[PDB]
């Protein structure tokens, strides 16, 4: 039989993607730094548009402690750990995950946050005055007083 | 007045008494949040102090802890005496219900203080430690070595100078270390241990091998006429690395101390942060965090007790269940790092009254199987009686705590006599024996506490308050994941929580609860930063592994085997 | 004064505010619109204190610390209930408006708002209605543009404007919609716009440069170094994060540049990062390129220099006084050659002897904004020695801080100060071949040729002492406005007389010491200053040697047939033609650089040395200052291929080989030690900062703060195995967070300014004796030289008038701070800020020519025929050309020289 | 495929080695309680838990008493790296001093994934190649360089889109 895991279950770390399919890391390097272990290294990027994505992202599996304090300290969600635990190697070398080994193709288990909707700063499809609970930018040599 | 106030508590009777007896000027006291007195001593009069103390008409009869601090880096000491290290002696009135903290203030250049073992017998491993970490000399003790580190190591590793991290592996040292076990026997000098009589030409010096650890003896024929057990093979450097963590990102730290605890490590270490924050957890909290605790105690008992049961030759279902509900809680069965400053990780999950219904509907008939199996069992019982037995007065000088201390008829429990987590809004008894602590007294002590945990359960599950898992302070680490992913302000802080770490302002907490195997204790030293400054995790595997030497001396082999079965401990919480 | 905070009784300066008072004594209020630098003004509302009229008082009132005096027997209260309630309310205000930005923002972790919400215990929103938003502004390559995250503090304009004297930054519109940018999009024109980045408590002015390659403050490697772009040596802090610098941050001195720096030295330290520096030792064998490691480089090395007749070394002012006293000790002094033209050598030998033989006490660049009359004489500050040009601009205004201080206004009330003196300036006379960026604040300017300025020095010399020589042919107006800077600088009580080796001339230099000693002579309390060109230019003259004319000619001549060239690509103070036909005759060629230069391609041997960022030494200020820089990253730790050693480190091992045919890979103070005992004029830099031995309490100092991460990951993609800590021989610093920076520790060479709830630069407050004053423990950096007791005497060498001569055209020098300085101007984000090439005519002389502005004409200099499109320069003078010096193919031994064949292309 | 330094026989060998296997358990610390033969008859080690560095001789010694062919299994992150303690009484990893064959990460792993573990290891003494005799044969072992298990199950780890919110059990 395979074996049941509640959603919360602390398993393989992966990096999900916002509802428009857009990757949800913004490499704003807040689970890095609350790694207990340091095993998070990744690099800002930024597109034509201004959005920031990491450069890379690696994550250390031979050193992890699976205890979910990154999860908990992404601000958009990105970084989950998962119910999977079938992470066995050959070789330390292959625990090294890179950004091709964590990005899903979907929302894991935040289905419908984007940080980018709450973000002032403007990226395409969202431009200034355009995210929530914004007004829309009164230019400053306007009539009106 | 909350109960993380600082209090300089100048209305306990021991200041008046020590004022009338040694005079006004002979000690400084302290105002903490360790809600304890604390004192500052003359070196040159401590062990006048320490008898005075032994003497009272309600006796300061336990030293609970003893330990030193490298004050050099710390900034923050108003009030206090000028020192570059201090040692401090945890004390403990029982009849009282009170303690008293005894600081010793040292200069770099004259690092010695008077032993402390001819008033408390359990100083000799405290110091020991000390000296180890500290490089304080204890003047008397009758072997000062090395309890942690090899005794072929270099230097202090709790000193502010020496660097935290692991240095660079060598294969040569290890094949030195090899060689040293390799001829350990041939070169065995039963002075570097503290023995004597070596080779009567009838004395045997053997090693052996809850964790892995020597302990060498020396028999006569099969009779122990001494013993010295050797630790510090399960040592992971978990108080450097409490200088070495945040406030929040430390937390995993406390939970693989003890790891048959989880929560129950979690509690002592977290209640300490929140008096350092001046957090008030609300009802809902305290609640989860006994829930928790108490599973987690239920699940320890349960391994104890079943492997108490296999050693004398008199289990996994129950701890599958308890396992798979904290699992379904927390994400993680053996590990959960699940509380946090301020309250818990999470809610609890949508189901968890089912799950938890269904594990306190299923367990009164394994508690009547257990107590058949083990009460009404005349080869247990017959194994079990009468070996390594002690009295009160031998629990109390050895710092025994947990179910040895309580089947000695002293009724000394940290949820009755000093209550923690909301743990008075619970309805439930305080197992204690009778004069005699023996195996089958303290397993018996433990089957009733599994009783008693399972009806806290019950009490858990039938009113659990409605309302914030996590604190409204600002200090309540990390905020509300919903408000932080909604609003700036707590974006802000959550940003700067889980970065750099919260700010904890200058002053020193202390926590102790009943733990699994008896009294954990946190004392932390915070110096205004984000990482703590001081942490002291007091255990009591530590203390009952010192207390072996004293309770078979004359007995068998056989005997010693089902003491350490008997004993509940584990080796990670002696070395930590 | 006494003050009694919470009841606790302090002393404190009652000429100060109670907000800098209260942060001196380690109490924290929080504040946005207070600057130590730019003085209290009360706009945030941040800064609340309770006060009560006495000790029997239990009403008190609200009260804004950094508006208010503390005065003897002053009562406050900060941790009173409603004053807390008060500055968490300013907080949420703030906070209404403020975007949802902490993740994507260049300041997170470093901002100074993050902090002071925390401070005030604000977490929970109860605003529930939108956000105001702005547009951003193209405000060029050095600075990015947020307005939405703008609290309105007015720091920016503050600065830019009042303080550093900018013209394109300001305020517009009204009630909550303020905006804070320039008129329109453009590059930012101050050349400190860079301190923004810095003075801004949010993240809308962000430094550009850092966040193309963006890390978090926790993540960075800092060391505390000197900056190399030119002879100022303002104190830095480079951070690195990955092998690669990331940021530069400004490292407060309260004795050389306390808060600022300029742009040259904040955002051209790209050349660092360059993928074409030399990583290892690379011999070229016919038209192989064989790659060596350290040892069997120093062999064959050693090898070929012994079985050479002589061997010349040719250092540089940009090494360190470690790397050229290591090639001095290699080569011998006879035969050791510093790499500058002999006229530059002249020049700043000159420029020496003035510092410390003329008596004339020379001011550390804090100091000079205590001066009461300046005058400026050939040197264009702002584009030589920009720091010096921005104090400057503070003895300016001096003159309002004496009218308002006569009135009894408090320094601190900036606004009243800046009232009071409405336009009123202490006098500053600056003079050019054209005009400069401080003639908006100059009483009067001097555009003129080098010769008729140190003509205007020798005439301002005799007329304030007539035993100076006398200059003859004086023009009546001209002798007018001479009386005016005569009874100007007669008239103050500390003339300041600022000049350099920048302007091409020695006569420039002559004058300016004349009229400094004639000032001495009638009793003022005159300070002289001389901008030199390079990092270690002084040291490089302190040290002397050879001129690179001579070390050509030496191997032109045959008679020295190996030379090693430190740091230099010499063509930037000799003719490329000769210099690459000289070092094409020697048979051996050794380089030992940091940058990939021309002459590499002559070179037999090249020796990848390091950068500052990757070594440490010592370099000396302008002023004399010697201060040490310490490396801030090892380039061995993510490239185990590396072989990127220190120059000295390098030259000594090769004496060693050398010698005795075995390498000595040596220690820092070993070499240091070396200096002191072989130069005794060099002596001093043994106290620059303490050896490697220095603790506080046992522990190193940390490079990288306690909370820096991915220590197990950012290096597992080479192997997940984590490589052995780089250990520090050389300095007190250790690589790793397992150290101190402690704010309180013992020590002055501080590599970042961090304490808890402090994360900004504001933490700076917590690591001086007072805030704005000096560093607690003193500021690091000890001078070389005392005043003299006796003084020089008066130069007679007036110099002739300048005559326009058909034919030949004079060089006038046009520097630039972005594109003159060699290192700032390989870095690729100065190529955009870099003017673009132009040749500078006089209206009179481009009309003779029948040239027009843009159309390209040709000239040929030292056989080299080149071609530039024109400028018309309506301020030069006939018969002068102006040439932007230091740029690609115009070396700055250009400066004073003549041009034939000027015509159009 | 690569290996790292008359057929149908050494298949049988290698098929008797796979599902024979007697482990020796190392308890060292957590991990060992988690996931619950003398060293000479015992042929697989199972390391579980933090190498000390007051028992990593002991830890080397009983690895050096076994006998060949032996394979390692490094169960958790203290085994297989010094996980969560870099720290001065640690050695960062069991292969910093002997080699190990298989690598489970995990703070504890899970029971299964000891037995994942099993297998992974089965697979790969099955494909690997080991001398016959002493005397016959070339004498060298032959390490298989197997597809690493992130690389073969990277399409179906990837392809996962949605996973079940964390407010239930
Ligand atoms: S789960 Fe814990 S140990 Fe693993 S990457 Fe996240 S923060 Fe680090
Ligand atoms: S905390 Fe989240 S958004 Fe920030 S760098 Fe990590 S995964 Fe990316
Ligand atoms: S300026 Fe500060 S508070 Fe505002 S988004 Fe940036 S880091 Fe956050
Ligand atoms: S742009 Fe920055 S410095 Fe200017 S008012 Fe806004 S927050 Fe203050
Ligand atoms: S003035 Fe000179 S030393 Fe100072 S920052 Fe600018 S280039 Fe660097
Ligand atoms: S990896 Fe985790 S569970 Fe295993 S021994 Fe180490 S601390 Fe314990
Ligand atoms: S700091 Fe005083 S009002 Fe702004
Ligand atoms: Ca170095």
């Amino acid at each position: 039989e395979p074996v049941y895991l509640p959603p919360r279950y602390r398993g393989r770390i992966v990096l999900t993607r916002d509802p428009d399919g857009e990757e949800r890391c913004v490499a704003c390097n807040l689970c890095a730094v609350a790694c207990p272990v340091g095993c998070i290294s990744l690099q800002k990027a930024e597109t034509k548009d201004g959005r920031w994505y990491p450069e890379f992202f690696r994550i250390n599996f031979s050193r992890c402690i699976f205890c979910g304090l990154c999860e908990e300290a992404c601000p958009t969600t990105a970084i989950q750990l998962t119910p999977d635990f079938e992470m066995g190697e050959y070789k330390r070398q292959d625990l090294v995950y890179e950004k091709e080994d964590l990005l899903i193709s979907g929302p894991g288990k935040y289905p419908e946050y984007n940080f980018y909707r709450m973000a002032g700063m403007a990226i395409d499809g969202k431009d200034k005055g355009e995210a929530e609970n914004e007004a829309k930018p009164i230019d400053v040599k306007s009539l009106l007083p | 007045e909350p109960a993380w106030q600082t209090r300089d508590h100048l209305d306990d009777p021991v200041i008046g008494e020590l004022r009338n007896r040694f005079g006004p000027d002979a000690f400084t006291v302290q105002a903490t949040r360790t809600g304890v007195p604390v004192v500052w001593i003359k070196r040159e009069q401590l062990l006048e102090v320490g008898d005075f103390l032994k003497k009272l008409p309600k006796p300061y009869v336990m030293l609970f802890d003893l330990h030193g601090m490298d004050e050099r880096l710390r900034t923050h000491r108003e009030g206090l005496p000028a020192a570059d290290f201090s040692v401090f002696y945890h004390l403990i009135s029982i009849d009282r219900n009170r303690d008293i903290m005894l600081k010793v203030a040292l200069a770099e250049n004259d690092l010695h203080v008077p032993t402390f073992t001819k008033l408390f017998p359990n100083a000799n491993w405290y110091e020991r430690e000390t000296w180890d970490l500290f490089g304080i000399t204890f003047d008397g003790h009758p072997n000062l070595r090395r309890i942690m580190m090899p005794q072929t190591w270099k230097g202090h590793p709790l000193r502010k100078d020496y660097p935290a991290r692991a240095t660079e592996f060598s294969p040569f040292e290890l094949t030195k270390a090899k060689q040293d076990l390799e001829m350990e026997a041939l070169t065995f000098k039963p002075e570097e241990w503290g023995m004597k009589r070596g080779t009567n030409e009838d004395f045997m010096f053997l090693n052996l091998g809850h964790g892995a650890f020597r302990i060498v003896l020396q028999l006569d024929g099969e009779e122990i006429v001494d013993c010295v057990p050797d630790i510090g093979y399960h040592h992971r450097g978990a108080e450097k690395m409490g200088e070495r963590q945040s406030w929040h990102s430390y937390i995993p730290y406390t939970d693989r101390i003890e790891y048959l605890g989880g929560c129950v490590n979690e509690m002592p270490y977290v209640l300490a942060v929140e008096k350092l924050a001046g957090i008030t957890v609300p009802d809902r909290v305290n609640v989860i965090r006994v829930m928790l605790s108490e599973l987690f105690r239920i699940n320890s008992h349960l391994l104890y007790i079943s492997t108490f049961i296999q050693d004398v030759g008199a289990a996994f279902t129950d701890r599958q269940k308890i396992y798979d509900l904290v699992e379904a809680i927390t994400g993680f069965r053996m590990h959960p790092a699940w509380f946090r400053i301020g309250g818990v990780a999470h809610d609890l999950p949508r189901g968890w009254d089912r799950l938890l219904r269904e594990f306190l509907d299923w367990m009164p008939k394994r508690l009547a199987s257990y107590e058949k199996a083990a009460l009404q069992n005349t080869i247990l019982k017959g194994r079990s009686q009468g070996v390594a037995a002690y009295g009160a007065k031998e629990a109390l000088e050895w710092g025994t705590t947990g179910a040895g201390l309580r089947a000695t008829g002293i009724d000394f429990d940290v949820r009755k006599a000093r209550p923690y987590s909301g743990y008075e809004n619970f309805d439930f008894e305080i197992p204690v024996g009778g004069g005699v602590s023996d195996c089958y007294t303290r397993v018996m002590l433990k089957v009733e506490e599994l009783r008693q945990s399972l009806r806290i359960l019950e009490q858990c599950l039938n009113n659990m308050p409605e309302g914030p898992f996590k604190a409204d302070h600002p200090l309540t680490t990390p905020p509300p994941k919903e408000r932080t992913l909604q609003h700036i302000e707590t974006l802000i802080t959550h940003f700067l929580q889980v970065s750099w770490g919260p700010v904890m302002p200058a002053n020193e907490s202390f926590q102790m609860i009943e733990a699994t195997k008896g009294i954990n204790s946190y004392y932390l030293t915070s110096d205004g930063s984000t990482m703590s400054y001081r942490t002291r995790v007091r255990t009591p595997s530590f203390a009952h592994l010192q207390q072996i030497p004293a309770a078979i001396r004359g007995s068998l082999v056989s005997d010693l085997i089902v003491y350490l079965g008997s004993i509940d401990f584990v080796m990670s919480d002696v070395d930590r | 004064a006494t003050i009694h905070v919470d009841g606790k009784e302090y002393e404190v300066n009652g000429a100060d505010n109670l907000l800098e008072a209260c942060l001196s004594l380690g109490l924290d209020i929080p504040y946005f619109c207070w600057h130590p630098a730019l003085g209290s003004v009360g706009a945030c509302r941040q800064c609340a204190v309770k006060q009560y009229q006495n000790a029997e008082d239990t009403r008190g009132r609200l009260v804004m610390s950094c508006m208010t005096p503390a005065s003897d027997g002053t009562f406050i209260s900060i941790d009173d209930e409603e004053a807390k309630q008060f500055r968490e309310s300013v907080v949420e205000w703030l906070m209404t408006n403020h975007p949802h930005d902490c993740p994507v923002c260049e300041e997170g972790g470093n901002c100074h708002l993050q902090d002071m919400t925390v401070m005030t215990g604000h977490s929970f929103r109860r605003y529930r209605f939108t956000k105001r938003t702005h547009r951003n502004q193209d405000l060029g390559p050095f600075i990015s543009h947020e307005m939405n995250r703008c609290i309105a503090c007015y720091r920016c304009v503050r600065y830019y404007k009042d303080y550093a004297d900018g013209t394109d930054l300001g305020v517009y519109g009204a009630h909550d919609n303020v905006y804070f940018g320039r008129p329109e999009d453009g590059t930012l024109e101050s050349e400190f716009s860079g301190n923004l980045v810095e003075i801004c408590p949010t993240g809308v002015f962000t430094d550009k440069t850092h966040s193309e390659r963006y890390n978090r403050k926790w993540d960075m490697q800092f060391a505390p170094s000197i900056c190399q772009q030119c002879s100022i040596g303002c104190n830095i802090s480079p951070g690195e994060r990955y092998g690669e610098l990331r940021r530069i941050e400004n490292r407060y001195n309260g004795t050389v540049n306390h808060y600022f720096l300029c742009d040259r030295g904040r955002f051209g330290y790209g050349y660092v990062n360059l993928k074409d520096r030399p990583r290892q030792p690379v011999q070229r064998r016919g038209d192989d390129f064989i790659t060596l490691n350290a040892e069997q480089a120093m062999q064959g090395a050693a090898d070929i220099l012994r079985q050479s007749k002589k061997v010349i070394g040719i250092g540089s002012p940009r090494a360190s006084v470690e790397s050229n006293f290591a090639l001095r000790e290699l080569v011998g002094e006879e035969n050791f050659y510093t790499g500058i033209a002999h006229g530059e050598q002249e020049r700043l030998q000159l420029a020496l002897k003035v510092l410390r033989e003329g008596g004339i006490y020379t001011p550390a660049l804090r100091e000079i904004e205590s001066y009461d009359a300046v005058l400026v004489l050939g040197e264009d500050v702002t584009q030589t020695g920009a720091r010096v040009a921005l104090a400057v601009r503070q003895a300016v205004k001096g003159k309002a801080r004496e009218m308002a201080a006569a009135q009894k206004v408090a320094d601190w009330q900036i606004a009243a100060i800046l009232n009071i003196g409405q336009r009123a300036k202490h006098p500053l006379f600056v003079t050019n071949v054209d005009d400069t960026r401080l003639d908006d604040i100059a009483a009067w300017t001097y555009r003129a040729p080098v010769e008729d300025q140190a003509r205007l020095g020798f005439a301002i010399a005799h007329a304030l002492d007539n035993s100076a020589p006398a200059v003859d042919g004086i023009e009546p107006e001209l002798q007018s406005k001479i009386d005016v800077i005569v009874q100007a600088l007669a008239g103050a009580k500390k003339p300041l007389i600022i000049s350099g080796t920048n302007a091409g001339s020695l006569e420039v230099i002559q004058a300016a010491a004349n009229v400094a000693k004639a000032l001495k002579g009638r009793g003022a309390d005159v300070g002289i200053t001389m901008i030199a060109r390079s990092v270690n230019s002084m040291g490089l003259g302190i040290m002397g040697g050879g001129s690179l004319e001579e070390a050509l000619t030496e191997l032109e001549t045959g008679r020295a047939d190996a030379v090693v060239v430190l740091e230099n690509d010499l063509h930037r103070h000799a003719s490329a033609i000769r210099v690459n036909a000289a070092l094409a005759k020697a048979p051996l060629v050794m380089v030992v650089d940091h940058q990939r230069t021309a002459i590499m391609e002559n070179a037999h041997l090249v020796l990848s040395a390091a950068s500052f960022a990757e070594s440490d030494g010592t370099v000396i200020n302008n002023e004399g200052r010697a201060q040490r820089f310490f490396q801030v990253y090892d380039p061995a730790y993510y490239d185990s291929k590396t072989v990127m050693l220190e120059s000295w480190r390098w030259l000594h091992s090769l004496h060693s080989t050398l010698l005795s045919r075995e390498v000595d890979w040596t220690q820092l103070d070993h070499v240091i030690d070396a200096v002191v005992a072989k130069i005794p004029e060099l002596a001093g830099i043994k106290d620059a900062a303490p050896d490697a031995t220095f603790r506080i309490r046992g522990q190193k100092l940390a490079r990288e703060p306690h909370r820096y991460s991915g220590r197990t990951a950012m290096r597992a993609n080479i192997s997940v195995h984590e490589p052995r800590q780089p250990q520090d021989i050389d300095t007190m610093f250790t690589f790793s967070m397992e150290g101190n920076n402690q704010p309180t520790a013992h020590r002055s060479q501080v590599p970042f300014a961090w304490a808890p709830g402090w994360n900004s630069p504001q933490a700076w407050n917590k690591f001086q004796d007072e805030v704005g004053g000096k560093l607690r423990f003193g500021d690091p950096g000890v001078r070389l030289f005392e005043t003299s007791e006796n003084g020089l005497d008066y130069f007679t060498s007036v110099p002739a008038r300048f005559q326009p001569q058909d034919g030949k055209w004079r060089i006038a020098p046009y520097y630039h701070l972005f594109g003159s300085d060699e290192l700032s101007q390989r870095a690729p984000v100065f190529q955009s800020r870099m003017p673009q090439p132009y040749i500078k005519l006089n209206p009179a002389d481009a009309a003779k020519l029948g040239v027009n502005a843009g159309t390209r004409v040709s000239f040929s200099y030292d056989g080299n025929t080149v071609t530039l499109p024109v400028e018309i320069a309506e301020g030069l003078t006939a018969g002068q050309v102006g040439l932007p010096m230091g740029m690609s193919g115009i070396a700055p031994v250009l400066a004073g020289a003549h041009l034939e064949d000027l015509k159009e292309a | 495929m690569d290996y790292t330094l008359m057929g149908k026989l050494n298949d049988m060998v290698n098929w008797g080695r796979k599902n024979s296997i007697w482990p020796y358990n190392f308890g060292l610390s957590c991990c060992y309680v988690e996931m619950v033969a003398s060293p000479r008859q015992a042929d697989l080690m199972v390391v579980a838990g933090t190498c000390f560095t007051k028992m990593a001789p002991v830890i080397q010694r009983l690895y050096d008493q076994m006998l060949e062919p032996k394979w390692v299994i490094s169960m958790g992150a203290c085994a297989n790296s010094g996980g969560m303690y870099d720290i001065y009484s640690v050695v960062q990893g069991v292969d910093k001093f002997i080699p190990v064959d298989v690598y489970i990460p995990g703070c504890p792993p899970r029971p299964e994934a000891y037995m994942q573990a099993l297998m992974l290891l089965q697979e790969s003494i099955g494909k690997e190649r080991r001398p016959l005799s002493w005397v016959v044969g070339d004498q060298g072992v032959y390490r298989a360089n197997m597809q690493s298990e992130r690389e073969r199950k990277r399409g179906e780890r990837i392809a996962v889109t949605n996973l079940r919110t964390p407010d239930e059990i």
